[PDB]
C-alpha cells in the first residue's frame, strides 16, 4: 500500500490498550481514550506513540484530549486524517 | 502535551 503504519502490531486497538498495563498513577488520561486516538504506551514516563504516524507525545496537561493533541502535533497522520 |  501507499501508506504504512510505523507499528503494525499496534494496529489493533486492543493491543494498544494492553500496552497501558503499567501506565503511571499520576497520568490522568485514560488508556481507553489514548488507545482510541491511535496511541500506545512506550513504557517511559507518560510518553505515548501513534501506531500510524509514529509521533510521540508526553507531559500531558489538564484539559488535554488525546485526539486534539494528536491532531495538533501530527496533523498529517493517516489515522488523524482517516477519522 | 509536547511532541518528542
Ligand atoms: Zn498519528
Amino acid at each position: 500500500g501507499t501508506i504504512y503504519p510505523r507499528n503494525p502490531a499496534m494496529y489493533s486497538e486492543e493491543a494498544r490498550l494492553k500496552s497501558f498495563q503499567n501506565w503511571p498513577d499520576y497520568a490522568h488520561l485514560t488508556p481507553r481514550e489514548l488507545a482510541s486516538a491511535g496511541l500506545y504506551y512506550t513504557g517511559i514516563g507518560d510518553q505515548v506513540q501513534c501506531f500510524a504516524c509514529g509521533g510521540k507525545l508526553k507531559n500531558w496537561e489538564p484539559g488535554d484530549r488525546a485526539w486534539s493533541e494528536h491532531r495538533r502535533h501530527f496533523p498529517n497522520c493517516f489515522f488523524v486524517l482517516g477519522r | 502535551a509536547i511532541a518528542v
